[PDB]
RNA sequence: CCCAUACCCGGCCGUCGCUGGCAGUCGGCAGAGCGAGAAAGAGAGUGGCGCGGACGCUACGCCGCGACGAGUAGGAGGGCCGCUGCGGUGAGCCUUGAAGCCUAGGGCGCGG
RNA sequence: AGCCGGGCGUGGAAUGCGAGUGCCUAGUGGGCCACUUUUGGUAAGCAGAACUGGCGCUGCGGGAUGAACCGAACGCCGGGU
RNA sequence: CUAACACGUGCGCGAGUCGGGGGCUCGCACGAAAGCCGCCGUGGCGCAAUGAAGGUGAAGGCCGGCGUCGCCGGCCGAGGUGGGAUCCCGAGGCCUUCCAGUCCGCCGAGGGCGCACCACCGGCCCGUCUCGCCCGCCGCGCCGG
RNA sequence: ACCGCCCCCCGGCCGGCGACCGGCCGCCGCCGGGCGCAUUUCCACCGCGGCGGUGCGCCGCGACCGGCUCCGGGACGGCU
RNA sequence: CCAUCUAAGGCUAAAUACCGGCACGAGACCGAUAGUCAACAAGUACCGUAAGGGAAAGUUGAAAAGAACUUUGAAGAGAGAGUUCAAGAGGGCGUGAAACCGUUAAGAGGUAAACGGGUGGGGUCCGCGCAGUCCGCCCGGAGGAUUCAACCCGGCGGCG
C-alpha cells in the first residue's frame, strides 16, 4: 500500500532521500551490466568469480529426459510403503522379507546413506549405488534390477 | 495500465481456517452484539430452525 | 461438521481436512492466575510506592 | 473447551421443539481476527474491474 | 471464554467511541461507560448493570445469571427499586456484597446508582 | 555539556511479540506475569523466546528432539520447545514423551500419542510446573536456513567457501575465471 | 562589580535505561505486610452488638526511580495530522438548514 | 607433539566501563582553516604534505563588524554563580 | 506501475508445499465473486552433491570365532575437546516456653546432564595426484571393484 | 479373512458441566402484598450552627514551616 | 548395419486472435485546467500555398412567474412599483475565494516596509458577570407522610 511507504514520509525534503551534492541522475554507471570488466571488476571478481570465460564442452541437443534420474536414500527407502507392511515384516517369523519397488513410485537409483532397520527387504530398482548394495547385503536382503 | 496486479491469490488452508474463524466466532453473544446485531430477544444463537 | 470435521474425524466432504489446532486450550486467564499451584509458587507482591 | 452442548432446535412458531442437537466441532475452532482480516482483504480485491 | 473475547473487541466494536483523546463504551450493562476490561458488559459471566426506570422514577437494577450464557433471551434478571435513595442504595449494596456477585462493582453500581437518582428528582 | 555519545544509547531487543494474533498475546501476559513474579529464569527465557520472530524459532525435529532427551540424567521430563515440532520420516522407534510446543506437525502428534506420549501446551505447562521444575528447554537449529550458506566472507576470495547468487546452477554459470587456474587465477 | 543557551538548585515536556512495580480488588467464607544492611518459611502439624471499608486494571493499561536532549546529507519510529474512494459500523447528522465560503468572537494541541 | 587423569583460587599493577556477534543499508568519494613540523616559491588570502582540533553540519557570551579566533556547545522556564 | 532478485518481518502447512492452467458447481443483482477437485500434483521449488564429460554419489564403535585372525557371528550405534542460557543432584542452611520429633517449602558448597551457537580435532561423498597390494567373474580382458 | 481409524448400543472407571444443567434440601439476598403504627423511617424548610472535601467574582495583605541561595553580626579554639 | 517417413499436387470445421464497425452490460476510474482534442452549432471557429496544426466554451429559477405601470434622460443607464422563499437568483443570471480597487469606521505616520521577545494603551466582542460555589455527615427548630425494624405468604436469584 502507498500508505506505508518511504515516499508519504518523505514529503516536504527536497531531495526526496536522493542527496543535495549527488543528484539522482539517469544512469550514472550505464545501464544494466555494463563495465563488467572495467569499471565494476572489482563488484564481479568479489561477488561473482568466474563470470567470465568459457569452459567444458558443447552438447547442442541436449534432451532432459535421456537423464532424467531421480535418487532415494536408504533412510526414506522404508517410507515407500506402508507402516504395516513393515510391521507386519518385523513380527513375522517365516523370514519372508517384503519387496521394495522404488521405480513404481518414481525413483530410479537408490543410494545408501541412512541407518537401515535390521530386517530383510527385496529392493528393486534401476541402478545402484555400491554403498547401497552393501548395506543392503549386512542389513540381510537381495538386491534386484529392472530396466 | 490496465496490467496491474488487480487479483490476490490465498491458500486454501488459510480461506478455511478463516471460515472456521468465523463461523466459531459467530457463537459467542458477546462477539455478536459487538458487531451492531440486536438479538438481546434471541432465545439462543447458534439459531437453529427445522427444515420446513 | 461433516463439512469440516471433527477434531477426531476428518472432513469426509473435503479430500483432507481437520480443524485447526488450538495454541492454548485453557484461554481463562483469570484461572491460570488465580489456581493454587501457581500461586504457591509465587513471591510476595511488593506494592507500596517509593518516591523519590 | 473441548465441551460440545446439545443445541435445541426451534419451531417456525418460536418456541423449542423436541429435536435437539449437538454442537458441531467448528464452533470450538480457535478465533484469529489476524487471519480473518487478512483473508477478507486479499480476497475483497478479486472481484474488482481495472481502469486506467 | 472471556479474556479471549475481550482481546478480540478491545479496540473493534460497534460500541466503542472514540473522541477529543477520550473513549467510551456503549454497550448497556457497562457501568461508567468506558472502555474497560472490569466494566466491559458482555464479556463477563458475572455481571451488573443500573439503568433508570421504565417509568419515570425507580431505579432498574440487571443481573447476568449463571446458566444461560448463550441464550441472550433469558440471561439476565432485572428488578424494580422504587424507595428513598438511602435503603435503594443499601439494597444494591447487600445484593453486590452478600452475594459475593462480581463485587468489584460495588462501588461504581451504586455511584451510578445515586446519579439516576438524582436525575429523577426534578429540578429546581 | 556532558562528553558523551548516543550511538548505543538505545538496545534493539524486543519488548513484545510484532505478531498480532491473540493466543499468543495470552501467552505473553500469562508468562509475562510468571516471569516478574517468578525468581526462576527458566520462564524469563520462555518469555523472551516467545518475543522472538519465526526464523529465530526454527522447527525442532522428532529425532532431534529423542536424541537430546535420551541423553543420561534426563529421564521422565518435560521437553519444552518454543517452535514448532516436525515430525521425521526416518526415524522408526520413538519414544514416550512429555512434549510441550506452540504447534506439533500433525503426524508428529500422532506419532507420538501412537507411542504413549503426551502432548503439552505452554498453558498447561504453567499449570503443571510454574517455575518449570523437570523441564529441558531444547530449540531448533538456527542455522539452518539455506540464507546463511550466502553469508561471511565474500566468494572470489581466498578461502572463502560461501555459496554465490547465481540464477542457475551449470557449467556455463560461473566457473571460467576466478574458479581456475586455467583461466585467470584461482581464489 | 557586570553577564552566556556554561555550572549549581527547583518546576515542566520528551527520549533512553532500570529488558523496574501492579492479576493481591486474596473482605463477617476477610484480617489489609513483604523498604528491610546481611542467600533463604508472619511454615504446617506429633510426643515429654452495629453487616461495614475511596480510586484502580482501554495490561497495546496504569505507576515509580535515575540519566540525558545541537544537527546538514542521510536512516528509522509515532501521528486521536490532512485529502479522495471502497468494506464494515455509529437505531450517526441534515430543508426547525448539509457542503462550501467570510469573521475585531470562545477555545484546544509543542506541531501537523 | 597430541592425548587422558589428578592437585593447586591471595583471579596475582593503577584507573574506568556491561560485552560479544550477524544481516540489510542510505549519503559521501570537489573540501577549507588554525598552533606545531614541513616541500616548492622573492612572496601570496599561492601550491603540496604529517598530527590534533575545528568550520562545513553549529546556534550562544566576547573580539565594534566577521564561516575557522577566546570561552562555551543548545529541550521550555525561575533563582544563584 | 509491472517483472526479477536479495534480505528482514507477519500468517498457513511442514519433508513437504503450492491449483496460478483446466474442470465440476441450475452461469450471471452482488457473482468477472465464492466453493469443490485428490487417480486433475502434470509441474515448479525443496528433499544430494560433485565432475568439462564418460560417470560416481555422503559414519561407524566394542566381544566370541586362527593378535604372527584369513574370515563368520554376538552385539552397540551417527563422533571427540573447550566454552555454554536453562534443568538435575546436593554438603551444608532457613527460629522463638523448652524438649523429642516430623511434614511441606524456600537457601546453597560442590557435582551432574548439557540446547542453540562459536572455535578446534577427527570422519564420510565427488574431482585430481602419489604409493602399493588384494579381490570378483556368464563372457579372465587395454574388464570391474 | 486380517489391521488401523471413526459413528452408534451396552457395561466399568476418570474428569468437567466457570466456552457445556435439571430436580430435592440448606443458607443468604432481593422484590410484590399484609402484618406492623410512630422516642422508628422518610421528604421539604430554617440557623449567617459544627465537622470533612472542593473552591474563593475580582483585587490584595499577613503569619509560621521547609528547600535553594546571597549577606551581616557575635563568640571559641589550633599551628603559631 | 539399424530406426522412421514417402518430398517436389490439392481441400478441410473446433479450440485461438480482435484499440475498426453494430448492439449491449458493468466499474473500489475522472468529475469541466480532470476525463477523449471534443459533456456545448468540435475535428467546429481559426492559422498555414500545402502536407498539416487546432482551441475556448456546462449550471437563473420548482415553475418565465424573464420585472406591467409612473417618472428623469436622446439613449445607454436609474429611482419607484411588481413576480418569487429568495432578484442577498435580473437573461455569461447556483455558490462567489484570493490577488487588486472604491468607500465608511478606528488608529498611526521624518531613519522603506515588514519581523522575534517583553510590556503598556486604546478598541470590537465575550463571560448572557456585578454580593459569589456546591457536596455529604451531624446538632437544634418548625412541619408533613400510610412510615421503620421484626414476622407471614408468593416469586426470583446467588452459593453449597
Ligand atoms: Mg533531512
Ligand atoms: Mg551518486
Ligand atoms: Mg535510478
Ligand atoms: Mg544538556
Ligand atoms: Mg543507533
Ligand atoms: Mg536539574
Ligand atoms: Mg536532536
Ligand atoms: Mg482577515
Ligand atoms: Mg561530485
Ligand atoms: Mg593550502
Ligand atoms: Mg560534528
Ligand atoms: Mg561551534
Ligand atoms: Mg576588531
Ligand atoms: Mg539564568
Ligand atoms: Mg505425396
Ligand atoms: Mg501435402
Ligand atoms: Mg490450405
Ligand atoms: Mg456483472
Ligand atoms: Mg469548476
Ligand atoms: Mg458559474
Ligand atoms: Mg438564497
Ligand atoms: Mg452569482
Ligand atoms: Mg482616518
Amino acid at each position: 500500500p502507498s500508505r506505508l511507504r518511504k515516499t508519504r514520509k518523505l514529503r516536504g525534503h527536497v531531495s526526496h532521500g536522493h542527496g543535495r551534492i549527488g543528484k539522482h541522475r539517469k544512469h550514472p554507471g550505464g545501464r544494466g551490466n555494463a563495465g563488467g570488466m572495467h569499471h565494476h571488476r572489482i563488484n564481479f571478481d568479489k561477488y561473482h568469480p568466474g563470470y567470465f570465460g568459457k569452459v567444458g564442452m558443447r552438447h547442442y541437443h541436449l534432451k532432459r529426459n535421456q537423464s532424467f534420474c531421480p535418487t532415494v536414500n536408504l533412510d526414506k527407502l522404508w517410507t515407500l510403503v506402508s507402516e504395516q507392511t513393515r510391521v507386519n515384516a518385523a513380527k513375522n517369523k517365516t523370514g519372508a522379507a517384503p519387496i521394495i519397488d522404488v521405480v513404481r513410485s518414481g525413483y530410479y537409483k537408490v543410494l545408501g546413506k541412512g541407518k537401515l532397520p535390521k530386517q530383510p527387504v527385496i529392493v528393486k530398482a534401476k541402478f545402484f549405488s555400491r554403498r547401497a548394495e552393501e548395506k543392503i547385503k549386512g542389513v540381510g536382503g537381495a538386491c534386484v534390477l529392472v530396466a | 495500465k490496465t496490467w496491474r496486479r488487480w487479483h490476490r491469490r490465498v491458500n486454501t488452508t488459510q480461506k478455511r481456517y478463516a471460515i472456521c474463524s468465523a463461523l466459531a466466532a459467530s457463537a459467542l453473544p458477546a462477539l455478536v452484539m459487538s458487531k451492531g446485531h440486536r438479538i438481546e430477544e434471541v432465545p439462543e444463537l447458534p439459531l437453529v430452525v427445522e427444515d420446513k | 461438521d461433516d463439512l469440516y470435521g471433527t477434531w477426531r474425524k476428518a472432513a469426509s466432504l473435503k479430500s483432507n481436512y481437520n480443524l485447526p489446532m488450538h495454541k492454548m486450550l485453557n484461554t481463562d486467564l483469570s484461572r491460570i492466575l488465580k489456581s493454587p499451584e501457581i500461586q504457591r509458587a509465587l513471591r510476595a507482591p511488593r506494592k507500596k510506592i517509593h518516591r523519590r | 473447551a473441548c465441551a460440545r452442548p446439545l443445541i435445541s432446535v426451534y419451531s417456525e412458531k418460536g418456541e423449542s421443539s423436541g429435536k435437539n442437537v449437538t454442537l458441531p466441532a467448528v464452533f470450538k475452532a480457535p478465533i484469529r481476527p489476524d487471519i480473518v482480516n487478512f483473508v477478507h482483504t486479499n480476497l475483497r480485491k478479486n472481484n474488482r474491474q481495472p481502469y486506467a | 471464554s472471556a479474556h479471549l473475547q475481550w482481546m478480540v473487541v478491545r479496540n473493534c466494536s460497534s460500541f466503542l467511541i472514540k473522541r477529543n483523546k477520550q473513549t467510551y463504551s456503549t454497550e448497556p450493562n457497562n457501568l461508567k461507560a468506558r472502555n474497560s476490561f472490569r466494566y466491559n458488559g458482555l464479556i463477563h459471566r458475572k455481571t451488573v448493570g443500573v439503568e433508570p426506570a421504565a417509568d419515570g422514577k425507580g431505579v432498574v437494577v440487571v443481573m447476568k445469571r449463571r446458566s444461560g450464557q448463550r441464550k441472550p433471551a433469558t440471561s439476565y434478571v432485572r428488578t424494580t427499586i422504587n424507595k428513598n435513595a438511602r435503603a435503594t442504595l443499601s439494597s444494591i449494596r447487600h445484593m453486590i456484597r452478600k452475594n459475593k456477585y462480581h463485587p468489584d462493582l460495588r462501588m461504581a453500581a451504586i455511584r451510578r446508582a445515586s446519579a439516576i437518582l438524582r436525575s429523577q428528582k426534578p429540578v429546581m | 555539556g556532558v562528553d558523551i555519545r548516543h550511538n548505543k544509547d538505545r538496545k534493539v531487543r524486543r519488548k513484545e511479540p510484532k505478531s498480532q494474533d491473540i493466543y499468543l498475546r495470552l501467552l505473553v501476559k500469562l508468562y509475562r506475569f510468571l516471569a516478574r513474579r517468578t525468581n526462576s529464569t527458566f520462564n524469563q527465557v520462555v518469555l523472551k523466546r516467545l518475543f522472538m520472530s519465526r526464523t529465530n524459532r526454527p522447527p525442532l525435529s522428532l529425532s532431534r528432539m529423542i536424541r537430546k532427551m535420551k541423553l543420561p540424567g534426563r529421564e521422565n521430563k518435560t521437553a519444552v520447545v518454543v517452535g514448532t515440532v516436525t515430525d521425521d520420516v526416518r526415524v522408526q522407534e520413538v519414544p514416550k514423551l512429555k512434549v510441550c510446543a506452540l504447534r506439533v506437525t500433525s503426524r508428529a502428534r500422532s506419532r507420538i500419542l501412537k507411542a504413549g506420549g503426551k502432548i503439552l501446551t505452554f498453558d498447561q505447562l504453567a499449570l503443571d510446573s510454574p517455575k518449570g521444575r523437570g523441564t529441558v528447554l531444547l530449540s531448533g537449529p538456527r542455522k539452518g536456513r539455506e540464507v546463511y550458506r550466502h553469508f561471511g566472507k565474500a566468494p572470489g576470495t581466498p578461502h572463502s567457501h560461501t555459496k554465490p547468487y547465481v540464477r542457475s546452477k551449470g557449467r556455463k554459470f560461473e566457473r571460467a575465471r576466478g574458479r581456475r587456474a586455467s583461466r585467470g587465477y584461482k581464489n
